[PDB]
C-alpha cells in the first residue's frame, strides 16, 4: 500500500511467453462510515425583556 | 434567562461523529499487455 | 426587502456615555468577533438604512433622542476598539465594521456640541487565518479558505425578534401649573399616567391635557406615553408589556459566510543535512507554526510556535518525515546511508545499531 | 546578507533567499518572501561590545 | 529651489485597507522606515507633498491623483497613525517624515468633504531608544547620547531613487455607447491609445479626436488606454511599465538618517553598600535599565541583566578590580583592600586555603 512505487511483476505460464503486469496505485483511500450525533456551535443568552 | 444557538451556526458548527468500519478504496493505474486502464476499485473480498 | 420598516430604535443603558453611565441612543448589546479577519458585527439600539420617517434611505443611522427619531449619516459616527475601526455598511439594528483587536468597544458621534458616546466591555478578538499568526494582513500570499462576515445582507437563514414595546415613563409630559398637576401628551400619542396618595388613577388621556387635583407635587404622578404602533426587540434593557409581546421576526444580516482570504506565507527554511539528521534554520517575519512529524506508529508530532530566528536538528529516519513551516505545502523527507565506515570500522553501528 | 567591499562602492553581494511569488488576482504588484535582514537581527540580538 | 520633483507626477497605487475594502488609492505607502532612534519614521507614498496641482512650489500641500486628476489638501488636514496618533513634521517628493509610536502598521487619511480616503500597511514601525535605559517615550531631562534620527533637511546628500516613464493607465470612462456602436471620448488635449478586437484586434492611436470605432457593439470588448508622457514617475511596483528604454534621473531623498545628540534619561543613583570583599547594591528603576558588570582581571565574568523592578544584587570584589555601568551613567571602578575581621578568622579571611 505505497503511493508512486510501481510495482511490477510477470505471469508465467509454459507454453506461452511472459505477460508483464504494471500497476502504480496513484490514491489509496479509506472511508469510515460515519453516523452523526450532534452538532455544537457558540451560543447566545437570550434575555427576555 | 435563555441559551440558544447562534446565527452564524449554518457555517460556523462542530460536526461530532462515530466512525466504523473503513471500506479502503485505492485508484490503480494498470498495464497488461499494452492495454492499459485506470480504475477504482474496492479492497473488499469479492468486489472484482 | 428592508420590510422591517415598522421597527423603531430605543434609547438602552450604557455603563459609558462620557459622563458616567446614561441610556445612551446608540447603545451596543451584542459584538460578534468570531470571524477571521479582524470583521466585527455589532448590534445596536440604532438602526441603519432607514431615515427618520422610514423610508429607504442609504448610509445613514436613526436612533430615538427622548422621543424622536433622529438621522445622521454614517461619516459622522467613528467606533474604536483599541485602534479606530473601519465601518462597512450597516443594516437594521446591526452593524459590520472592520476593527482590531482590544478589549472594549467604544461607538462614539456628534451632535450640536454634544459628543454622545457608548463604550462597552467586549474582547474584539482579532483570529488570524492560517499557521501564520499576524495581526495585520499582508499586501500578498497565498489564498486560503476562511470566515467571514459577509456584506451580504440577504435573509441567509438567522432570524432575531420584535416585540411589542414597553410604557416608556417621560417626566416632561409632567408640570405643574399652578399648585396642582397637569399633563401634556404631545400629539395625540396617549398616557397612562398613574397617581397615588388617596385616590390612586387610572388614565386615558387619548387627545387632551387632564389637570389633576388630589395632587401638588411632581414625583407623585409618572406618566407613562403609549405608543403601541412601532415595535421593538427584546431588549434587556427595555420593560415589557402584560398580555403577548411577540409580534414578528427580523433577519440578521452579515452572516458569518464562507470564502477565500490571503494569508502570508512563511521565507523559505534553510535545509542542511546530516546522517539521519535535518538542521533547518528558520528565519520568519511574523510568528509561524512549526508543525512536524515522522511516518511510522511513533509519528511524534511536534508542534511549535517560532517568533525569533531558530535553529531546529530534526532526527530523521528511513521510515519517513514531514515539514510544514507556515502556510506552506508539506515537504516529506526519507533518509538513506551514509554512515562514517567502509565496510571493505565505525560502520554497522551508525548503520543498523545496537550491536 | 548585504556585503560591499567598501561604503562609497557599487559592487555589492546580495543572498536574501529572495523568492518571488504570484501576483494576486485583479491585482499589479511584484510580491516575495525573502529571508529578513540580518542588520536589524544582530541589532537586537548581540551583547555588549 | 531644490524641488526638482516638478518633472513628476502623484500616481496611484493599491493598498489593502481602504475604509471600504481593498481599493486603488492615492495615498498609498509604499514603504515605511523606522531604523532611527527616537520614533521618527520616514514613508514614501504614493503622493508628494511640498508643491501644487501645476507645479508650482508651496510649503505644506500634498497633491494626488484621483482618477487622472492632481487635487491638493493642506497637510495640517492630512492624518496617520500606528497604535496612537502620529505627528507630520515635514513632507518632501514623495517622501513624508512623521513622529510615529510603535505599532504593527500605519494608517494615513485625509477626508475631501464627503469621502475618507484611508489607506492602511502591515509595515512595522519600531521605537528603538537609545542607551541603556528602555523608554517608550523620552523624558523631560535627562542626559546626552549621541543618536541617529531622521532629519528635517531636505537636501541632497549622494542618495537617489529612480524615475521612470510612466505605462499606460487605463481608462473606461472614455469607451461610450454613443450610439448603437462604441466611441472613445478622450479627455480634451490628450491622446489615447484603443486596442479593441471585437473581431479582428483593431488598434489605433488617436492624437486628439472622439473616434467612432464601430463594428465594437459593447464597452465590455473595447478597452481603452492614456498617454500623458509630460511627466515622470518612480518605479512602482504598483503600475505598468513602458516598452522602451524608461530610467532617467535622479530624484533626492530626504530627512535621511544623521547624526544628532538626543537626550537619554538618567537612572536613580544607586544606593551602594559596602563589605569585606563586597559590594551590596540596592536599586530603584524607572524604566528597565541595563546592569553592566564585569571584573578587571582575565576572567571578567560579565553580567548583562535588565532590572525593571526593585532588585537587590550583591556583588564580590576583589584586589584586581570591579566594574558598574548601570543605565546612562558614567561608569564606577571599585577596588577592594585588605581589611579582614581568634585569629585564625582573619587568616581564614586574608588568604584563604590556609
Amino acid at each position: 500500500s505505497q503511493a508512486g512505487i510501481s510495482y511490477n511483476t510477470i505471469v508465467n505460464r509454459a507454453g506461452y511467453a511472459p505477460l508483464p503486469i504494471s500497476i502504480t496505485p496513484t490514491k489509496i483511500k479509506l472511508i469510515p462510515t460515519v453516523n452523526l450525533e450532534y452538532v455544537t456551535c457558540h451560543y447566545k443568552t437570550g434575555m427576555d425583556s | 434567562a435563555y441559551v440558544m444557538k447562534s446565527d452564524d451556526c449554518l457555517a460556523d458548527h462542530a460536526e461530532a461523529y462515530k466512525a466504523h468500519t473503513a471500506s479502503v478504496q485505492a485508484f490503480l493505474n494498470i498495464t497488461v499487455g499494452e492495454h492499459s486502464i485506470v480504475t477504482t476499485v474496492y479492497v473488499n473480498g469479492e468486489t472484482p | 426587502f428592508n420590510e422591517y420598516k415598522l421597527t423603531r430604535p430605543y434609547m438602552a443603558r450604557c455603563i459609558r456615555c462620557a459622563v458616567g453611565s446614561c441610556h445612551s441612543p446608540i447603545a451596543i448589546e451584542a459584538v460578534k468577533s468570531d470571524g477571521h479577519d479582524g470583521y466585527v458585527r455589532l448590534q445596536t439600539s440604532s438602526q441603519y438604512g432607514l431615515d427618520s420617517s422610514g423610508n429607504l434611505k442609504g448610509r445613514t443611522m436613526r436612533y430615538d433622542m427622548h422621543g424622536t427619531i433622529k438621522e445622521i449619516p454614517l461619516h459622522q459616527v467613528s467606533l474604536y476598539t483599541s485602534r479606530p475601526c473601519h465601518i462597512v455598511d450597516g443594516h437594521g439594528y446591526f452593524l459590520l465594521a472592520r476593527c482590531p483587536a482590544g478589549d472594549s468597544i467604544t461607538m462614539e458621534f456628534k451632535k450640536d456640541s454634544v459628543r454622545h458616546s457608548c463604550s462597552v466591555p467586549y474582547e474584539v478578538k482579532f483570529n488570524p487565518v492560517g499557521r501564520e499568526l499576524y495581526t495585520h494582513p499582508p499586501e500578498h500570499g497565498v489564498e486560503q479558505a476562511c470566515q467571514v462576515y459577509a456584506h451580504d445582507a440577504q435573509n441567509r437563514g438567522a432570524y432575531v425578534e420584535m416585540h411589542l414595546p414597553g410604557s416608556e415613563v417621560d417626566s416632561s409630559l409632567v408640570s405643574l401649573s399652578g399648585s396642582s398637576v397637569t399633563v401634556t401628551p404631545p400629539d395625540g400619542t396617549s398616557a397612562l399616567v398613574e397617581c397615588e396618595c388617596g385616590g390612586t388613577k387610572i388614565s386615558e388621556t387619548i387627545n387632551k391635557t387632564k389637570q389633576f387635583s388630589q395632587c401638588t407635587k411632581k414625583e407623585q404622578c409618572r406618566a407613562y406615553r403609549l405608543q403601541n404602533d412601532k415595535w421593538v426587540y427584546n431588549s434587556d434593557k427595555l420593560p415589557k408589556a402584560a398580555g403577548a409581546t411577540l409580534k414578528g421576526k427580523l433577519h440578521v444580516p452579515f452572516l458569518l459566510a464562507d470564502g477565500k482570504c490571503t494569508v502570508p506565507l512563511a521565507p523559505e527554511p534553510m535545509i542542511t543535512f546530516g546522517f539521519r539528521s535535518v538542521s533547518l534554520k528558520l528565519h520568519p517575519k511574523n510568528p509561524t507554526y512549526l508543525i512536524t512529524r515522522q511516518l511510522a506508529d511513533e509519528p511524534h508530532y511536534t508542534h511549535e510556535l517560532i517568533s525569533e530566528p531558530a535553529v531546529r536538528n530534526f532526527t530523521v529516519t528511513e521510515k519517513g518525515w514531514e515539514f510544514v513551516w507556515g502556510n506552506h505545502p508539506p515537504k516529506r523527507f526519507w533518509a538513506q546511508e551514509t554512515a562514517p565506515g567502509n565496510p571493505h570500522i565505525t560502520h554497522y553501528y551508525h548503520r543498523y545499531p545496537m550491536s | 546578507d548585504i556585503q560591499s567591499r567598501t561604503v562609497s562602492s557599487s559592487d555589492l553581494y546580495a543572498n536574501t533567499n529572495l523568492v518571488l511569488q504570484r501576483p494576486k488576482a485583479g491585482a499589479i504588484h511584484v510580491p516575495y518572501t525573502q529571508a529578513p535582514s540580518g542588520f536589524e537581527q544582530w541589532k537586537k540580538d548581540k551583547a555588549p561590545s
